[PDB]
């Protein structure tokens, strides 16, 4: 490491896919191994968070419709989380009310679908998080997609995503 | 209206990097700086005297031809050909029918270009894209 | 017509307003007299110069003089350059008037308070439209 | 002299006029360092071009800035707060923006209606400054040679019959001394 | 009571990197610009805005808050101001270094007088440690009185290899007071020409020196450049550095640093007004010399051969160097 | 070095040369008000969880 | 972690130094005074320093000394395994 | 956006927890000091992944404090906003200055200047709401907001979004 | 308000707090006035 002073840094902006310095595409994990930036859509984040919560509950104990899921999530959260969990409660409620894929089968299908285009993790997460009906809507809501994927492929991918929607 | 943006009057001499873009909605010349400043937040009315047609930043493109009339005609031709697209084999080699079809397509393009029957022509395009 | 920038010491526990405050200078503390809670600690009690903001107002200036080693050329040139200042010229008239007042009072064997009051009166009454055509001798004598 | 002072000083700062000091030895009087004023066309043209570009750029940047949202101001401490900086100071009731130093409601900033005024100013300025642009185009088309005291003396029209100043350039022999900005290509 | 809790991580100082402020860094760091040589307004009730004791620079009173951080006297560390000098001035503590660098580099193009084409200069440049490398380079270069546009090639002395130069004869630089005076030696046909090397000229020459050129001399491209040894923006220390003492609290006393800063501001304003209109070169030179002397005494009031700044009481003015040195100093 | 003599000259030279000080010295740690690496400070005291678990 | 010398090749003295003993006793006394769990039976004691001395005598101080070397490397020595003979 | 990030923290343990079960106290402190917290560098730290395998490094006793500083490496799910990114949320508060949409653990404030001209503020209706010919925006409404600006503090994040662009606003 | 800012560097999440003598702070400020930049860093840049 050499000397360091004021340097010009590219302002963070999703349009240019410049996520900053701590959210680069190429990350290093705690074991020193190289990895790609893990970006999760709303449904994937919901499932991962709930998996971690159930694992935590199992550890401590050892040693459907939107309303029912919301009630179960709230009670499990309060039981298996400590104080100052207002943000986590709001996050769980928002994820449950804004998710489009409920089960691991649907989420895995979405992943195996959207990993074909080879877009940025942020872009694929945006496509899996925002419900778009037309390629123009997707283009306007995700400016970075411009000049990266053709309207034909985008239309087919969006159609399949809408096809495999829950309920 | 020779080498400067009519809105901001940015001369190429003082801005050698200035690049002018065009919008198919009204085909009015405008510089990238004006486009960014006026349409970054969202759609807005065209910044021209006598033009009140809204346009989006994403629709801007680079002018190919130096003649605005020919650019308009060619763009409308592209839009038409994206719908009326047939080959000689489509009529089993019937040159008379193919020629009549080409004449009809040219007449439609002319009508769109000169605004003869905009409503009827657009409805016909919409129907034929379905069929 | 400006930011408050005021600090008021009050005891959070007592809540009494105004509070009874004791300044323990020896212990360097400010303590609530009722409950004993300390409100502020590490209170503070030649490197500078003193001035009277009644006869000179706000005017900070420094002289130039010889040192343990110095060349007369630099002192002379620097004093010459310092003399040719436009902003300081205006107050130099008041300073010269003060000097003449001091000389007159000292030759009159008057107490220090007399000459201080004379200088204050001269400063207060100077730079006004009414006293523009009168001799400086008359002005100084009236002030004295 | 006092009136001439500001004019010469401003023109020298803008580099529309160059200065040249030299020692002159009259045959029957004490020598005196006389000051001559002339125009160095390349430097003057460069200064004019840069200033015109800077003025136009300043107006364009002002237009771009004005196109941005207004902001907020504090009447008491007279502090400006951007929209982003003000969004983090709102009260718990989510009703009004409160200042940090004063804890007082903020007031919306001005410049909302000047959007057209700045564009009008730019439109006026370009039309008024049109001649300079054309002259600069012709100058760029041509090539100009830098002027010097001696070169300018070749076109001299004597001001007075018996002017005390000796309008001659007699450089010292074998003088290797070089002064800043005293040489030309 | 103690100081208020902070959310920033608590760490221990492990390294100290010294350097010189750039004018851009001074302007960026500064929270306010000081343009009035006064301390209080006409009412003597609150500090004048833009004056020496601007409230934005901090507070030295137990009753007032800082207009910048809104913290008390026991928590505000002090915030720096700045004064934009009318003309660049030398740093009193770097005059000798500036003179050595001037003798080492050309005064018309900023290129080292001796390149890697000389064996002695190669040996000098081969020294690892910056201080002794600079000493050797200065010893070799100070005797070169010409830029040597063309130099013999290292393969053989038959042909000459061209190097970037100007062919201008270098001057002999001498230190007269707080000024640098250069003497150019004439040709056969006779006394040498003499003139004062303006601070602006030296600043331009130093700014024309290349990164490698001054890295060889020992200056750091990132933390210390030769151009930064000349002051264009003077930082103004906050009131905590120069507190206003009180004897009976009915009479107000100001620090010697405050007095000197007021003198600097007055001299700068005088020079600006002069050079703005008229002000023949003689008057401009006198004003520039006054400003340089005031800055030099503000940073160090004990300069050999120069007059000392004296207050009305007649005692020498206490400078920052005086505060730092001695058995009773900061260290 | 400035703590002994020629304080201001040494500091100016350090600033000009962009010197880096590693704060390995007692004088540096004294100026910065941190525990110098001398005597009781020449080592770091860390907690032993392996022994904590076995101390009951 | 190339700066951590493995336990099999430690070359420092196996005897606790006076400075190490002083710092260990002071740190343990501070922890005890701040209501830390004591792992040694007390036959009646109120001085944290005396309690720490008892803990050191019985080798019940859960602290490890990280001895530093001039090159930046270090060796970890447990108080239990460090001989107290001074 | 939601990301899985590998983070490191410095936890301080009081001497009162230097018992045979200090690791459990460290894990509890992590769950009480990280979960639900906001950092400018990594966003809102929502959940800690792999709660059974947090990497706890050797602790260092502070010189004078007497506490133990442990370097704890863990993997957590963090929500980091970015300007130019489109999100969906629910309006929680409305006022003349604009409405505040709740997106996960964050709140995006929509200024009036960043709203379409047709939308206007109306305090007559209870609760106060914005009414336009095509749609009405009020509390509990679903709004698609494009983040226009973000200001990140060491322990705070605030964002401003817009709904003027096409295909934004009420969902 | 739990806010930090270093104007000039345009950063708000890279601040550290250190405990030093007020005399040391005064010395550093005096050097800053004298145009010397004592920069305190909490991490090492060169190996022993
Ligand atoms: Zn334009
Ligand atoms: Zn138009
Ligand atoms: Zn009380
Ligand atoms: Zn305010
Ligand atoms: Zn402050
Ligand atoms: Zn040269």
């Amino acid at each position: 490491r050499r000397r360091r002073l004021k340097k010009v840094e590219e302002e963070e902006n999703a349009a240019t896919l410049q996520l900053g310095q701590e959210f680069q595409l190429k990350q290093i994990n705690h074991q020193g191994e190289e990895e790609e930036l893990i970006a999760l859509n709303l449904s994937e984040a919901r499932l991962v968070i709930k998996e971690a919560l159930v694992e935590r509950r199992r550890a401590f104990k050892r040693s459907e419709t939107r309303e029912k899921e919301l009630e179960s999530i709230d009670v499990l959260l309060e039981q298996t989380t400590g104080g100052n969990n207002k943000d986590l409660k709001n996050t769980m409620q928002y994820l449950t009310n804004f998710s489009r894929f409920r089960d691991q089968e649907t989420v895995g299908a979405v992943i195996q679908l959207l990993k074909s285009t080879g877009l940025h993790p942020f872009e694929v997460a945006q496509l899996g998080s925002l419900a778009c009906d037309t390629a123009d809507e997707a283009k306007t809501l995700i400016p970075s997609l411009n000049n990266k994927i053709s309207d034909d492929e985008l239309e087919r991918i969006l159609k399949e995503l809408s096809n495999l929607e829950t309920l | 209206n020779k080498d400067m943006c009519p809105i901001c009057k940015t001369d190429r001499y003082l801005s050698p990097d200035v690049k002018f873009l065009v919008n198919p909605e009204c085909y009015h010349r405008i510089c990238e700086s004006c486009v960014d400043r006026i349409f970054s937040l969202g759609p807005a009315q065209c910044p021209y005297k006598g033009c009140d047609k809204i346009l989006r930043k994403n629709k801007f493109k680079t002018q190919i031809f130096d003649d605005v009339e020919v650019e308009k005609e060619v763009d409308i031709r592209k839009r038409v050909f994206n719908v009326f697209n047939k080959t000689i084999d489509d009529f089993n080699g019937d040159l008379v029918e193919y020629n009549k079809y080409l004449e009809e397509v040219e007449d439609i393009i002319y009508k769109l270009d000169h605004g003869i029957d905009v409503a009827k022509t657009e409805e016909k395009l919409r129907t034929y894209e379905e069929l | 017509r400006g930011p408050n920038l005021n600090i008021v010491l009050t005891c959070p526990e007592c809540k009494v307003y105004p509070p009874k405050i004791v300044e323990r200078f020896s212990e360097g503390d400010v303590v609530c007299a009722l409950c004993g809670l300390v409100l502020s600690d590490k209170l503070v009690d030649r490197v500078g110069e003193a001035s009277n903001p009644l006869l000179d107002g706000n005017n900070l200036s420094t002289r130039i003089g010889k040192g343990e080693t110095t060349d007369m050329r630099f002192t002379k040139e620097l004093n010459k350059a310092q003399g040719k200042n436009v902003m300081d010229k205006k107050d130099n008239e008041v300073q010269a008037a003060f000097a003449k007042i001091t000389m007159l009072c000292d030759a009159a064997e008057l107490p220090k308070i007399v000459k201080d009051c004379a200088k204050e009166a001269y400063k207060l009454c100077h730079d006004e439209k009414t006293l523009k055509g009168k001799s400086m001798e008359s002005i100084m004598a009236a002030s004295i | 002299k006092t009136e001439l002072g500001p004019l010469i000083a401003r023109l020298r700062s803008d580099r529309l006029i160059s200065i040249h000091k030299q020692r002159e030895y009259p045959p029957n009087s004490k020598s005196v360092e006389r000051v001559y004023y002339y125009v160095k066309y390349p430097h003057a043209i460069d200064a004019i071009k840069w200033k015109v570009h800077q003025v136009v750029q300043r107006l364009k940047d002002d237009l771009d800035k004005n196109s941005e949202p207004n902001g907020y101001m504090c009447p008491i401490c007279l502090t400006k707060y951007t929209q982003l900086e003000a969004v983090q100071l709102l009260n718990f009731d989510r009703t009004e923006f409160l200042c940090s130093l004063c804890d007082e409601p903020l007031v919306e900033d001005d410049s909302g209606k000047k959007n057209k005024e700045k564009q009008d100013k730019l439109n006026r300025l370009m039309d008024q400054i049109q001649p300079i642009i054309d002259s600069l185009k012709k100058i760029d088309d041509s090539r100009i040679e830098e002027n010097t005291f001696e070169i300018a003396l070749a076109r001299l029209i004597p001001p007075q019959n018996q002017s005390h100043a000796a309008y001659t350039y007699n450089p010292k022999k074998g003088s290797t001394m070089f002064r800043p900005g005293d040489s030309a290509p | 009571v103690g100081q208020q809790y902070s959310s920033a991580p608590l760490r221990t100082v492990k390294e100290v990197q010294f350097g010189l402020f750039s004018p851009e860094e001074v302007r960026a760091i500064s929270v306010a610009k000081i343009r009035f040589p006064e301390t209080m307004d006409e009412t003597q009730t609150r500090a004048k805005i833009g004056g020496l004791n601007d409230p934005r620079l901090g507070s030295i009173d137990r009753n007032l808050k800082c207009q910048t951080c809104q913290e008390g006297m026991n928590e505000c560390p002090g915030h720096f101001g700045h004064i934009d000098l009318a003309k660049p001035v030398f740093h009193v503590g770097f005059i000798a270094k500036i003179k050595k660098v001037c003798e080492c580099v050309c005064m018309h193009c900023g290129k080292l007088l001796l390149d890697e084409h000389n064996e002695l200069m190669r040996q000098a440049l081969a020294i690892k440690d910056s201080k002794k490398r600079f000493a050797a380079i200065w010893t070799l270069c100070k005797t070169k009185m010409v830029c040597e546009t063309d130099v013999p090639s290292e393969d053989d002395p038959t042909q000459l290899v061209s190097r970037g130069g100007c062919g201008n004869t270098q001057p002999t630089i001498r230190k007269d007071g707080l000024k640098l005076v250069g003497s150019w030696k004439k040709d056969r046909a006779d006394e040498p020409e003499l003139r004062v090397l303006s601070t602006e000229e030296i600043l331009n020459i130093f700014k024309h020196i290349s990164v490698k050129d001054f890295t060889s001399l020992g200056f750091n491209e990132v933390f210390s450049r030769p151009e930064w040894m000349i002051l264009t923006c003077l930082p103004v220390p906050p009131p905590p550095v120069r507190p206003s003492i009180s004897f009976n609290e009915s009479q107000r006393g100001e620090d010697d640093l405050t007095f000197k800063l007021a003198d600097i501001l007055k001299a700068n304003i005088s020079l600006e007004t002069l050079e703005h209109n008229g002000a023949p070169h003689h008057a401009i030179e006198e004003a520039e010399s006054l400003l340089q002397f005031h800055v030099a005494t503000y940073m160090d009031n004990d300069i050999a051969g120069q007059p000392q700044a004296l207050q009305k009481s007649g005692r020498p003015v206490k400078s920052i160097r005086a505060r730092l040195k001695g058995k009773e100093g900061r260290i | 070095r400035c703590s002994f003599e020629e304080t201001v000259e040494i500091l100016f030279e350090a600033g000009a040369s962009a010197e880096l000080d590693d704060c390995r010295g007692v004088s540096e740690n004294v100026i910065l008000g941190q525990m110098a690496p001398i005597g009781t400070g020449a080592f770091d005291v860390m907690i032993d969880e392996e022994s904590l678990v076995k101390y009951m | 972690k190339e700066k951590a010398i493995p336990k099999d090749q430690r070359a420092t003295t196996p005897y606790m130094t006076k400075y190490e003993r002083a710092r260990i006793l002071g740190t343990r006394a501070l922890q005890i005074s701040m209501n830390a769990p004591v792992f040694v039976d007390l036959e009646g004691e109120t001085d944290p320093l005396r309690i720490a001395m008892k803990e050191l005598a019985e080798k019940k101080i859960p602290l490890v000394i990280r001895r530093y070397l001039p090159d930046g490397s270090f060796e970890d020595w447990s108080v239990e395994e460090l001989i107290v003979d001074l | 956006m939601f990301f899985i990030k590998d983070l490191s923290l410095n936890i301080t343990l009081h001497p009162s927890f230097f018992g045979p079960r200090m690791k459990q106290y460290l894990k509890t402190k992590l769950l009480e000091e990280v979960e639900g917290s906001c950092t400018g560098k990594f966003g809102y730290i929502l959940c800690v992944l792999d709660y059974d395998n947090i990497d706890i490094q050797r602790g260092r006793i502070l010189p004078t404090d007497g506490s133990a500083e442990f370097n704890v490496k863990y993997r957590a799910v963090v929500f980091k906003p970015f300007k130019g990114e489109v999100v969906d949320g629910t309006v929680v508060s409305c006022s003349q200055h604009g409405f505040e949409v709740q997106v996960g653990p964050m709140k995006v404030f929509v200024t009036k200047h960043l709203m379409p001209q047709d939308l206007t503020f109306n305090a007559g209706s209870n609760p106060p709401s914005y009414q336009s010919s095509e749609d009405v925006i009020t509390i509990k409404s679903r709004i698609r907001v494009k983040i226009e600006g973000c200001i990140s503090q060491v322990s705070s994040i605030h964002a401003i979004g817009s709904i003027k662009e096409d295909y934004l606003g009420a969902i | 308000h739990n806010q930090f800012e270093c104007k000039g560097c345009d950063n708000k999440i890279d601040i550290y707090q250190i405990h030093i003598p007020y005399a040391a702070k005064l010395l550093f400020q005096e050097l800053m006035a004298m145009n010397i930049t004592p920069r305190l860093y909490t991490d090492r840049s060169r190996d022993f």
